[PDB]
């Protein structure tokens, strides 16, 4: 049982997940081709980061979602089943008036 | 000193409306006027279980404090029933005359339009001082406004316009300020002819 | 099968999203019987293991999209279903994942 | 695990998995404790009925509807036993296969001069068949249909069924006729006697050191199936039987 | 001035320095004082001043959530250890 | 007006009618339900529907709320426990 | 050494730290009282207030759950528990 | 039947005199008369309520205002407090 010191707690990874976010989003614009290709560069970016930052026994999964803006309200659904004794997962969602991206991420650990 | 204010007499249309806005203010500030009360009460309450002894006499007005603020505020209601037809008939002649005020401001506006400077039959300097004697009648205009604004704060009114009426107010403004943009642009032109 | 799976929840989602048009109110209705009705099925495919299903929507005036993935890891055990589709009124991506719980 | 966090002071940290398809041993030995408790709740009745007529002799009225309550309580809380050691038979049922095997698990309280008695029959494999009347070994209760021409149970059992269940009990006492002593021509014995059929829901899957079914709650609330339902009461097929006990 | 807030927050139909501003004059506030009531009233001023007439804020750690918004104008965030609600609505 | 559902009311910026229409719309909510989202929600719907949008309610107990309310658009009471206010904007 | 722990809804990094919370106030302090009264001073000034603790050896109790905030075990002779109330 | 420590008024001591004589009748086991006495007094003088029963114990205070009780019975002790 990974403590605080050990256990894949979302707190760590989020900021730097908004930092590259918001770094990217500075000089871009929506559309599908690239959007895409940004899509497989966030996915297998931040898999390899994290593989790279080897939280004890754990093994993350992305998802990644970037569609043209149109400013939508919308609330999400969340249920699931889990050994999350050690386990995790959380969401962000973002805004912005070239494009919106939902970010929903889980974390398993090796039980 | 609010047991004296109730007690004495306030007829007068000045002291009418210093009552009225101050009785008004503690009802928005009565959160902090309780508050005060209960805060008292309750460090005194503290006192009185440590076991120092106080002041039986003091105790006696801690609890009648608020006793005597909740009668004040059936006394208010009960000299507003007693006063309400003398200040009513107050109150309606200020809405109808700022209303009334607001509508000769549009006529003045059409007649400002049609009786302009920009007419044919003027000379060039006899049209820019009847443009001058505008922006001085516009200036008293606008003094005449703002009494009748006094008067809107001490009648109740809504000032500021509401989301699109207040943007468009604004706009008004901007308007004046441009007009001023433009005085001072005169004022260059004069600089530039001599 | 990965392709069984992609079927079974394209027929879902068919049943789920055959006329549907946009509303918020009812997009997150929707949202959740997708989740609902998805997990469901992977509960009535239980065995001592684990499973994930996403449910995305959006709109279409004239917009587009394109979708990718790839994994990098020791390749043994987990896997993942990747399910495109678009109706009258919106696209809907499914992404199904499965875990072996070691 | 310890997690030492002294200066350098050394930890203990190991995992393992815990238990096979788990030797239930243990909880065999639990239904016992929960019927020889059974017996030792129904020795407390009948002192407590002992005390209660010395007081119906002196005439503590009060006392006496309190141990009314209090005894019909207790009897309450006997039928929870019952229908409580039902559920973890229904739970101990799988594992213990090392083969296809027999169909048995019937108890019978106490050994001597017994009080009520616990019997159960479960089909186990989809490779099964259906037979005749249910023959209940130490039971000494007997089932068996209107007419001996008849081969089997009537059929509104659902004997093609693969998960179904039945289920016997006795009693050596009347608990409920306390309350509606009044307005009877009649009086009854202390007797009584319960069958009823019930239903399960997953033949589960075994695999490996490991063997999984259904897990959440829906998982955890009996299927109990009364008898005769009026859709096969309907059917020209009368569902009644011959009963000797 | 502290600017170390780590958000948790989901909810989005406005533009996106609005966003931030909404995120920084609602934790700006609390920076300034420790009084409540005023770290309110300095909302009201500072964001009615940097985003225009009219917004309205409700400040707390126990309210329901669900007001009414002018159309993308509307910021729903949670920070420190307070819910935290801002929309614009006139 | 049960006595369990006594409360106290005092402040407003109203006329006297539609405060007196609170009180019934209050009980037909807090009869219709009993999760105070859902009391506030009926309230909510039946309470603009007789006087136009926008209206807007809150509910809790870590209260912290200034608001910019034109005139007349003011009410702020207690349901015993329960701290419940309502203003005009959108 | 290690506690005895049956109850549960609250997070395991700081069931860790709690645990070494217990560590340090054993070590140090040696009545109920400090060492109570020492427990609720950390464990409000770092996980806000208001934890309620009742530390002792030989005591019971039920009252509710309280959302997310719920504990109950032991270690040597003694019993805690732990909750928001307030 | 021993009382020092309070925080209260005297009236909700007068109740407090048959509540626990009915907590001490009915029930023995601390688990349960905590949660008794929390219905009790929930019910009759609103959430939150919470109920700690002991016979040796030490307790010092936290709470807020007028929310504090703590008394003895022969050798056990019972106490209670609003909090939330």
């Amino acid at each position: 049982r990974p403590d605080h010191k050990r256990k894949f707690r979302p707190n760590d990874i989020r900021p730097v997940v908004r930092s590259l976010l918001e770094s990217r989003l500075e000089n871009e614009v929506y559309k599908a081709d690239e959007m895409q290709s940004i899509s497989k560069e966030i996915a297998d970016g931040v898999r390899d980061r994290i593989r790279s930052m080897e939280l004890e026994r754990y093994k993350i999964m992305v998802h990644c979602m970037i569609g043209e803006q149109r400013g939508q309200g919308l609330r999400a659904g969340c249920k699931m089943f889990w050994d999350s004794d050690t386990d995790d997962y959380f969401e962000e969602v973002y805004v912005t008036q070239h494009l919106f991206a939902v970010v929903t991420v889980f974390g398993l650990y090796q039980y | 000193r609010v047991n004296q204010d109730l007690e004495r007499q306030c007829e007068k249309i000045e002291d009418l409306k210093f009552v009225l806005e101050v009785m008004h203010d503690a009802r928005a500030f009565s959160l902090d006027v309780e508050q005060d009360i209960i805060d008292i009460k309750y460090i005194y309450e503290s006192i009185m279980h440590f076991g120092v002894s106080v002041d039986p006499r003091e105790l006696k007005q801690a609890m009648d404090l608020h006793d005597l603020w909740e009668c004040t505020l059936a006394r208010v209601h009960e000299t507003e029933k007693a006063l309400e037809p003398k200040k009513m008939q107050f109150r309606e002649h200020t809405r109808n005359e700022v209303e009334n005020f607001l509508v000769k401001g549009k006529a003045v506006l059409k007649e400002f339009r049609k009786k302009g400077p920009g007419r044919a039959g003027i000379d060039l300097q006899e049209g820019n001082r009847l443009r001058k004697e505008w922006r001085e009648h516009l200036v008293q205009l606008q003094a005449r406004r703002e009494q009748l604004t006094k008067a809107e704060k001490l009648f109740d009114l809504p000032l500021t316009g509401h989301t699109h009426l207040q943007q468009l107010n604004e706009e008004l403004t901007k308007v004046e300020t441009v007009y001023d943009l433009y005085v001072q642009w005169v004022a260059v032109l004069k600089r530039w002819n001599r | 099968n990965s392709d069984v799976i992609q079927e079974e929840v394209a027929t879902l989602l068919r049943m789920k999203f055959g006329q549907e048009v946009w509303n918020p109110r009812k997009v997150d209705s929707w949202v959740d019987d997708v989740v609902d009705s998805v997990l469901k099925n992977l509960t009535d495919l239980k065995k001592p293991f684990k499973f994930v299903v996403s449910c995305v929507i959006m709109q279409r005036t004239g917009a587009a999209i394109s979708t990718g993935f790839i994994s990098l890891w020791d390749n043994t055990f987990d896997g993942v279903v990747h399910v495109p589709y678009e109706n009258e009124t919106l696209h809907c991506f499914v992404t199904v994942f499965f875990v072996k719980l070691d | 695990i310890k997690r030492d966090n002294s200066n350098s002071s050394l930890r203990v940290h190991r995992f393992h998995q815990g238990e096979l398809g788990i030797p239930p041993a243990a909880r065999r030995k639990m239904l016992n404790e929960e019927l020889n408790r059974c017996v030792m709740a129904y020795d407390l009745v009948e002192t407590i009925r002992l005390e209660a007529d010395r007081c119906l002799t002196l005439g503590k009225t009060e006392d006496l509807k309190f141990f009314g309550e209090n005894i019909g309580n207790v009897y309450e809380q006997v039928m929870f036993a019952f229908d409580f050691v039902t559920i973890h038979t229904l739970l101990n049922y799988d594992v213990i296969l090392d083969g296809p095997d027999s169909e048995f698990l019937t108890v019978a309280v106490p050994s001597a001069n017994p009080v009520a008695k616990f019997g159960l029959w479960v089909k186990v494999k989809e490779t099964t068949r259906s037979f005749a009347s249910l023959v209940f070994p130490v039971v000494s209760m007997r089932l068996d249909p209107k007419s001996s021409a008849l081969p089997k149970l009537p059929k509104a059992l659902g004997l093609s069924k693969e998960n179904v269940a039945l289920r016997v009990i006795q009693l050596r006492f009347d608990p409920y006729g306390c309350r509606g002593s009044g307005g009877r021509e009649y009086y009854a014995l202390p007797c009584v006697i319960k069958i009823d059929l019930l239903s399960f829901t997953e033949r589960p899957k075994q695999s490996g050191d490991w063997l999984y079914r259904s897990e959440t709650e829906e998982a955890h609330k009996l299927h109990v199936v009364p008898y005769p339902p009026p859709v096969l009461e309907a059917t020209d097929e009368n569902p009644a039987l011959r009963v000797s006990f | 001035m502290s600017t170390d807030r780590k958000a948790i927050i989901k909810n989005a139909d406005m533009p996106e320095d609005m966003q931030s501003d909404a995120v920084e004059v609602a934790l700006q506030a609390l920076e300034k004082f420790n009084i409540e009531k005023d770290i309110a009233a300095y909302i009201k001023k500072e964001f009615d001043k940097k985003y225009q007439p009219t917004w309205h804020c409700i400040v707390g750690r126990n309210f329901g959530s669900y007001v009414t918004h002018e159309t993308h104008s509307f910021l729903y965030f949670y920070f420190g250890q307070v819910a935290i609600l801002l929309f614009k609505s006139g």
